[PDB]
């Protein structure tokens, strides 16, 4: 997995891979990992898959039920805060690493939260195996107060950077793009990857499995 | 990390450096070690992340809790042994190293440090983390009773600098915070700014 | 060590069970019983550990005893087998699990005799036929060999003999007798046992 | 060795248009303690040929030495023949194998660059006897943060200038720099081409801190 | 490995109004086969079916287990269960078992009951979901199941050329694979009918 | 525990015909979740008749490969004529024995022609098993690719089908659909697919991109 | 692996699947586990594939020196022992060798079992192999010295057919030899899917 | 799992060993002899781990051969019991200990019968009657209750008959036959296997 | 242990502290860890007792009859090289943390350091053993280009003294070593004479 965030001039992007593996085998070409956790805030997830599946889920439910009683849009540090408390309960044991962004009212924020429940507080952020391919690109690339379309490409390059250096990393990449004004869900933003042409024909006709039994149920 | 506090006649000198690491990969190169615990105390962080932010945030949440109902500042010590307690409770599931000063009208400036185990001790002046080990002949060599304000912004820096070039787990900026009765004065050192002293290559 | 096998014919199941009782070196009993009847038409067969077999079979026989004198009719073979894994499965994580290897063989009025094979792990299978123990490495074979789904019960009682002597020939421990019943419309019937 | 002692960290590589261009950093590592803060990590092997090495410094002397000394030795010849910079790393390929095989490894990581015939070459060596050419290299945490960039600049433009191998280079070390809590700010660039083997240092990269304000 | 134990394999693919869903017969314990008419696919409605493979015995647990929730859902809701709702439904039971889980990894496959749209998807045995539009596979011959299904699926097959490829891609599979077999049971789900063979197959 | 392995990714492939035979591997050589090189065959030609594909450890591959080439010198040079494919087959298995007790981390397929001009593919195990087949996979993704193989060339499980002769052109077709599956689905198989053909005439290489991912 | 032999009044009969596996993958359905030693003595092959071949193939060439040296054919005995003396050098190293060594000689029929732990015994009937419970259990219920020699082809078969049927490490084919006093020749070869059709 | 027996009396020691050669759960052999003949009047039992039982037998036996054809004349009982005990304590430290345990059986023209038993550490004890493998456990006590130093060969035989019924009762392992052979101024005797 | 050296022009200086453990039993309050390999050729030593022991007496033996053999006296850098031959070859069964000093005529002073593990590198001045650790931040904010021998002796007894204070394997007195084209002048710096710095009391 590669996930990452930026802080641009209006707003945040997230980005991410779309790679699910299950040991060194491709399971999920097409996996969503960039999180509803309410309409201003989303989360990327690396790590065990049900975990931050799960975590997402909970934290966004808790949240709604938090949103609905304030009246309120709510705020990235109350999802930071809550994110963070669980993850710490568990010891680790919930293998959700985090690129949590979204924009409140005092503006656009994003952290990374591991597993043992720290965080960071970052104007930029990767994580998953293909973290350091990512950062790298930040690194060299980042500036402060990006445009949105800079802000996109950065991200989408640091993404790429992670899709064809790592392993673990492939296929789509998809990004989520959070201001004041808008929230841009993109999935997929590219297709860098796609499967060669099926070179013969197989067409396999009927009665070429052989059968011992069969059965029709019809239904209603 | 490396993280250091020193007494003066008003007030405390904080620093720390600002590396995160997992492993040798560095997880956040700016990270910010000195946490405000209420308005004049603060605590520098070393060990694990997870654990010294967890135990901040718990103390915060108590310290200003009994501070309310008080209903005045609180106490240094009292933000030293709220620390203490949690940290040696917990001293078999926790990794932190901790060093706790500020201000508070009745002791002035005061620096404790609640190292694993969960001791506390106040000191004239204390450093912590996997880097303070290479400053201890340095401050030791350097340290004088009667240091200004400035004198111990200085030598922390000094001190700071010297941890961050050996120490392979400390690094990045230095974060310097002044703490005294008329509140909390916050600075980074950062390139250049960050005090040099010379490889000594061959003559 | 503990040798169970079932053959289930179109009316009948037939079961055999060793009847020792070993302890480190030593045949401690020779006339052991392996068999618990559950009802008039079920028996449950149970080896393993010391202490869980006893223990889980007759906790199992106990509650399908109960089972008919709360409603005045018994539970079919299919149901106590269920029963009997639904125990099984939910003591496996438990602080109490059962190391327990079982066959169930019984008869029911409509559905007619059935034979279930059960693991220590809960793993419940229906089966014409079935061995538990080193034993059955031995003669399950005989029995792909020359069972029919029709085979008779004078038969089943030969090809039943057959088995029994291969682990008299190949066979590294000493069984020397074997428990032997059948079930059917009438109900559990004793055969001799089989001995060498 | 079994354990290693005093390490190195990584050492990039890239082609160029008439040459090959590496870099390492000054530093010998004992443990996270930054001990040795001016060796250098790169040795001239002869006209056409250099080395830089990862991992442990003592079992990277050894090598040195052996390797010197074999260059002396076919020098003394004057027979008009010379190992080529792809000998040196079959050679290198055969000595970490055996060393491995018997279960007692030279703890190094290894890029040979050179430049012979017109050929730019650059190889990779490991502990084990795994090695390999490719269009540019990079050994320990730089096959995370420097390789991908290296890659990329690479795939829009297979060719590099000597100045642009420089440059891409330099900002590699930049992000060692900024993400390895073994690197150091004070590195070496080799370069071979026609005209030989130059190495250049003690030299540090310009950094910025300005995101150590952007924490609220 | 736990998952090898008593080996296994299950698939399903959609295509053109319609999906399938396809198993192995076997229950072995490691290298001996005892049975070779166990059951590993289950109906969960007249047009839903999840299949499962891993360890025997939490195989017959979660179904059992998965059936008691669904009975009380589909009573006391209106209706019969959404396939997207009994994957969620699977998941929910899968991951309160997450420090001590059982053992199984589930494909399900069937059709909305309003709309009869496929849909098929697999969990991990912590409760990961993953819906696909091709095929979903899982037991001890994983790799050997991607294999054939990456080389033979084609988008929109109709019901005759669904059950050769899902019959071809399992028959394939598990002779490269020791401890799943001993016989292939496929049912092909479609709006008015469910259709179920046996394969011929081998039997080592 | 300094570990004297490590895994390298790659997958092979060859196929016997009636007058040739295929060799095929990735390009890709990997370890951990990083690539090392995305250009880096698996096939070696030994023999005008004969081409070796080897993956696994890396560092044995180029061992064991530079050893089988000293030795068809070695043979050539005391015997006066060149290995046969069948000889060398032979004779890896017991080089690869030799190592019974520290092995060579190494899956080989050979493919070539035999003494009557057809095609011959030899596969092995680490520790020098061997047989003849008409067509096998190895490597990283052996075990996606073999049971396609199985059913397209073997025509394994088909009923009502003409057990033809195959045919270079499908068989060609066949190389690169698996690869391109293995592809989809081994993190390890990628970036290019390198084909031999070995036929009377010599020796011919094709090159087809891979995905990079 | 399922193999078998046995001794009877017409020679002995040597019967084998052709499964190997490398853990559950099965990694071959055509492997020849029957060893042509000469053309008067089988080997059979059950354990570790590559173990199996090396020793046996080392045994055939020291058989094969020997009748050179003392010009005349080895004994199954003496064959049998020069297995046995080879591997005992190895025990604890981790060899996986279970072998039968089958020939008629001057001492009539000859059925010895080898294998790695260091064990050469000579006897009537054999099996060998992660298969071999299932297929002693119907060798042994048909059995007899005065078997015809049609219906101890149909024995071997059967025994290895079921073998392949419970053990999930054994498959592929029944391959079966039977060794007469002029010689041993290779009687069938019966894909067991084609067996399967036939037993019922 | 391997028994093996011996009783002297007066003139001559009767010895027995059971004739199972087994591996994992079958028998694999049912007439295997374990008896290895040294001379005229010598045998050497031996049992232990496969490879080493044969292949430290054979080497003592034609040792001994060896040394009646360089000398003419055979080695004692006691002699030969020696050389073995030698050669199994001189390997014991090496790189090829032989894990192996024995009873070695002679008769002496003026010493008389003679039975040594050795343990695979090549402690060696002459004694009356002894017994190795897990069998002994349950026939010693049956030896030492009714053993006389005079008892005469045909109940030596009785007696040796009352140890394997023993074992056909209570012990858990399947050896229904055993090799018999007597040892006396004439020689080495086959007597007729004692079986079941 | 504690152990430094210094070059100066002209000379080097060397110093170590004078602690022997096992565990923490003091076996020798006032060890001599400087070394006399050869007459202006010294090596301080770090890590086992019986490994440096050893291997100096060998160095020692080799440097002796080299030195005889050539008619000359032997080069510092000859002497660091066959201590790190043998502490590199031997890396796995040896515990030496070592560092060679001295003078000879055709290179002055020299500092060479021969850490565990066998490298050897040169350097202006060199700390070792496990004390060092809590003076690299004291030695590289006090070090200055052309010390004279005197601010030598000062520099190293000052490093010493503090490492001594904080390391538990550090203490008892401080040798020093000064060695010059005139010759080898050792002294003791102990009780009162060693340097002093103030415990920081409230
Ligand atoms: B200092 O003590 O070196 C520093 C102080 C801290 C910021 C208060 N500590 C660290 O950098 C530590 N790092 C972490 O605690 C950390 C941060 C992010 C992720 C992980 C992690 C933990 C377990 C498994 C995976 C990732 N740890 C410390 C020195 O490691
Ligand atoms: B039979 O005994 O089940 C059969 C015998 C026969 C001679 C092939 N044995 C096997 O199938 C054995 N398999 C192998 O030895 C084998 C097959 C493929 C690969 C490897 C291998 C060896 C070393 C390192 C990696 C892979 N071994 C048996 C089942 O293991
Ligand atoms: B210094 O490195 O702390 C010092 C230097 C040394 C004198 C050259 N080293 C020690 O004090 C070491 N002590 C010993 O090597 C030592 C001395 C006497 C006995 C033993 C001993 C060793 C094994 C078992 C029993 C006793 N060791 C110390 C750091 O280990
Ligand atoms: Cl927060
Ligand atoms: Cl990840
Ligand atoms: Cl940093
Ligand atoms: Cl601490
Ligand atoms: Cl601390
Ligand atoms: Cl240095
Ligand atoms: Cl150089
Ligand atoms: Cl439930
Ligand atoms: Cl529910
Ligand atoms: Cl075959
Ligand atoms: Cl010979
Ligand atoms: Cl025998
Ligand atoms: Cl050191
Ligand atoms: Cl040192
Ligand atoms: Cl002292
Ligand atoms: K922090
Ligand atoms: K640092
Ligand atoms: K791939
Ligand atoms: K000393
Ligand atoms: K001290
Ligand atoms: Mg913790
Ligand atoms: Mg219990
Ligand atoms: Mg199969
Ligand atoms: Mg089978
Ligand atoms: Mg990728
Ligand atoms: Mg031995
Ligand atoms: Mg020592």
């Amino acid at each position: 997995t590669t996930i990452a965030g930026v802080v641009y001039k209006d707003g945040i992007v997230l980005g991410a891979d779309t790679r699910a593996t299950e040991g060194m085998v491709v399971a999920d070409k097409n996996c969503s990992k960039i999180h509803f956790i309410s309409p201003n805030i989303y989360c990327c997830g690396a790590g065990t898959a049900a975990d931050t599946d799960m975590t997402t889920q909970l934290i966004s439910s808790n949240l709604e039920l938090h949103s609905l009683s304030t009246g309120r849009l709510p705020r990235v540090v109350t999802a930071n805060r809550m994110l963070k408390q669980m993850l710490f309960r568990y010891q680790g044991y919930i293998g959700a690493a985090l690129v949590l962004g979204g924009v409140d009212v005092t503006g656009p924020h994003l952290y990374s939260i591991y597993p043992h429940g720290s965080t960071d507080k970052l104007p930029y952020v990767t994580m998953g195996s293909g973290s350091l391919a990512a950062m790298a690109v930040f690194e060299d690339k980042f500036r402060p107060d990006m445009e949105e379309e800079e802000a996109k490409n950065l991200v989408s390059e640091a993404i790429a950077a992670g899709i064809f250096n790592d392993l673990g990393s492939g296929s789509n990449i998809d990004l989520c793009v959070i201001s004041k004004n808008k929230l841009d869900f993109l999935r997929p933003y590219t297709v860098p990857n796609k499967k060669g042409t099926r070179l013969g024909r197989y067409r396999c006709e009927k009665g070429t499995t052989a059968v011992l039994t069969e059965k029709i149920t019809p239904l209603e | 990390t490396t993280i250091m506090a020193v007494q003066f006649d008003g007030g405390v000198v904080l620093g720390a450096d600002s590396r995160t690491t997992t492993g040798s990969y560095i997880a956040n190169r700016v990270t910010d070690k000195l946490t405000p615990i209420h308005d004049r105390i603060f605590c520098c962080r070393s060990g694990s992340a997870a654990d010294t932010q967890a135990v901040a945030d718990a103390v915060t949440y108590q310290l200003g809790f009994h501070s309310i109902e008080l209903n005045e500042p609180p106490l240094v010590h009292t933000a030293a042994s709220l620390f203490k307690e949690m940290c040696y409770r917990y001293r078999e599931d926790l990794m932190a190293g901790i060093i706790i000063a500020g201000w508070d009208p009745q002791e002035g400036g005061q620096v404790y440090s609640v190292p694993m185990g969960g001791m506390m001790v106040r000191q004239s002046f204390a450093i912590g983390g996997s880097g303070s080990s290479y400053i201890y002949g340095y401050v030791d060599a350097t340290y004088r009773e009667g240091m200004t304000k400035e004198e111990c912004l200085q030598f922390t820096a000094n001190a700071l600098a010297l941890a961050m070039e050996r120490d392979g787990s400390s690094g990045g900026v230095i974060r310097l915070a002044a703490i005294a009765e008329s509140g909390v004065e916050r600075q980074v050192l950062l390139g250049d700014q960050i005090p040099k002293f010379a490889v000594a290559t061959l003559p | 060590m503990e040798y169970l096998i079932g053959i289930q014919g179109p009316d009948y199941v037939l079961v055999a069970s060793d009847r020792v009782a070993a302890s480190n070196i030593v045949q401690m009993k020779d006339d052991h019983d392996k068999m618990f009847k559950m009802s008039e038409k079920i028996l449950l067969l149970c080896v393993g550990e010391a202490g869980d077999t006893v223990q889980f079979a007759e906790y199992i026989q106990k509650n399908v005893q109960l089972y008919k004198m709360r409603n005045g009719y018994e539970l079919s073979p299919t149901a106590a087998a269920n029963f009997t894994r639904r125990n099984l499965a939910d003591c496996l994580r438990s602080r109490t699990p059962y190391h327990v290897n079982l066959l169930l063989a019984g008869y029911d009025e409509h559905e007619g005799p059935a034979l279930y094979y059960m693991d220590y792990l809960a793993a419940l299978a229906k089966a014409p036929f079935a061995a538990h123990g080193y034993g059955a490495f031995l003669t399950l074979s005989i029995l792909d060999r020359y069972y029919t789904p029709t085979i008779s019960r004078e038969r089943a009682v030969e090809l039943l003999r057959k088995c029994l002597e291969e682990l008299q020939k190949r066979f590294i421990l000493n069984l020397p007798t074997f428990s032997v019943r059948i079930i059917d419309k009438n109900g559990i019937h004793d055969l001799d046992n089989i001995s060498f | 060795t079994q354990n290693p002692m005093v390490t190195g960290t990584s050492v990039l590589g890239v082609k160029f248009e008439g040459g090959v261009v590496i870099a390492a950093d000054m530093l010998g590592s004992y443990g996270s303690l930054a001990r040795f803060r001016n060796i250098s990590r790169i040795m001239r092997v002869n006209n056409s040929t250099m080395l830089g090495a990862s991992g442990d410094y003592a079992d990277f002397q050894y090598l040195k030495q052996v390797l010197g000394q074999m260059v002396i030795d076919e020098e003394l010849l004057g027979d008009g023949h010379s190992y080529s910079p792809r000998a040196i790393h079959s050679w290198l390929t055969r000595a970490m194998y055996s060393r491995r095989s018997k279960m007692n490894p030279l703890w190094n990581t290894m890029v040979i660059g050179g430049y012979a015939d017109g050929e730019s070459f650059l190889g990779y060596v490991d502990m084990l006897g795994v090695a390999y050419e490719a269009p540019s290299l990079a050994t320990g945490y730089g096959a995370y943060l420097a390789q991908p960039l290296l890659r990329e600049v690479l795939e829009k433009q297979p060719v590099l200038s000597q100045t642009e191998a420089r440059d891409l280079v330099e900002r590699c070390m930049r992000v060692l720099y900024y993400r390895d809590a073994r690197s150091y700010n004070r590195f070496q660039i080799a370069t071979v081409t026609e005209k030989g083997v130059e190495i250049e240092g003690p030299l540090s990269t310009e950094t910025n801190w300005d995101i150590a304000h952007m924490i609220s | 490995s736990i998952m090898s134990y008593n080996g296994g394999a299950v698939m399903a693919m959609k295509g053109k109004n319609c999906v399938a869903i396809a198993a192995d017969r076997r229950f072995g314990i490691q290298a001996q086969m005892v049975t070779t008419d166990f059951q590993k696919i289950f109906p969960m409605g007249d047009r839903l079916y999840i299949g499962l493979a891993g360890l025997a015995t939490d195989v017959q647990t979660v179904a059992q287990r998965l059936k008691f929730r669904l009975n009380l859902y589909e009573l006391k809701e209106g209706r019969q269960i959404k396939p997207y709702t009994l994957m969620s439904m699977v998941a929910n039971l899968l991951y309160e078992k997450r420090f001590g889980p059982y053992y199984t990894e589930p494909v399900i496959a069937g059709l909305d009951p309003k709309t009869f749209k496929p849909f098929i998807c697999s969990l991990d045995l912590i409760g990961c979901p993953m819906v696909t539009d091709d095929f979903v596979v899982s037991g001890t011959c994983a790799e050997q199941m991607y294999g054939m299904c990456e080389s033979l699926w084609e988008p929109n097959m109709d019901p005759d050329h669904l059950f050769e490829t899902i019959s071809q891609a399992m028959l394939n599979a598990v002779d490269r694979d020791a401890v799943s077999g001993m016989g292939v049971i496929v049912h092909i789900i479609e709006k008015d009918k469910i259709t179920t063979r046996t394969l011929k197959a081998r039997m080592d | 525990r300094f570990s004297p392995y490590v895994f390298n990714g790659g997958t092979i492939l060859a196929i016997a015909g009636e007058d040739f035979a295929i060799v095929a591997s990735d390009t890709r050589l990997s370890e951990g979740f990083s690539i090392h090189t995305r250009d880096s065959p698996k096939c070696y030609k030994l023999t005008d008749k004969t081409v070796i594909g080897c993956s696994g450890f890396h560092g044995d591959c180029l061992t064991l490969t530079k050893i089988i080439e000293a030795r068809l010198k070695m043979y050539k040079h005391s015997n006066n004529k060149a290995m046969t494919t069948g000889a060398i087959a032979a004779m890896l298995s017991t080089i690869l024995y030799s190592r019974r007790f520290f092995p060579y981390y190494v899956y080989n397929i050979i493919g070539g022609l035999d003494e009557e001009g057809k095609g011959a593919v030899y596969s092995f195990d680490p520790v020098g098993s061997y047989q003849r087949d008409s067509f096998k996979a190895g490597g990283s993704a052996s075990a996606m690719l073999q049971p396609l193989l199985d059913n397209q060339v073997g025509f394994k499980n088909m009923q009502n089908v003409e057990h033809v002769p195959l045919s270079l052109d499908r068989a060609m077709r066949l190389v690169k659909d698996v690869f391109i599956s293995a592809a989809e689905r081994d993190v390890y198989t990628g970036d290019a697919l390198r084909i031999c053909i070995v036929t009377k005439e010599g020796i011919r290489e094709e090159t087809v991109s891979l995905r990079k991912d | 692996t399922t193999t078998l032999a046995f001794k009877f009044r017409h020679g002995v009969i040597v019967a084998a699947d052709s499964r190997a596996t490398a853990g559950a993958y099965i990694a071959s359905q055509t492997v020849k586990k029957v060893i042509e030693i000469n053309p008067y003595l089988l080997g059979t092959m059950a354990g570790g594939a590559a173990d199996c071949s090396f020793w046996e193939r080392l045994l055939a060439r020291q058989c094969r020196i020997y009748e050179l040296r003392n010009k005349e054919r080895i004994s199954v005995a003496a064959a049998s022992k020069l297995l046995a003396n080879m591997v005992y050098q190895y025990k604890g190293m981790g060899l996986s060798m279970g072998t039968m060594i089958c020939g008629w000689d001057k001492r009539g029929p000859g059925l010895y079992y080898v294998d790695s732990e260091g064990n050469r015994i000579s006897g009537a009937t054999f099996s060998v192999g992660s298969g071999s419970v299932y297929a002693y259990g119907v060798m042994d219920r048909g059995y007899s010295y005065d078997l015809e020699v049609e219906q101890a082809y149909d024995l071997a078969r059967r025994a290895i057919y079921q073998a392949t049927y419970r053990d999930a490490y054994s498959g592929g084919a029944v391959n079966l030899y039977h060794v007469r006093e002029d010689g041993w020749i290779r009687v069938s070869s019966d894909n067991v899917a084609d067996l399967h059709e036939k037993y019922s």
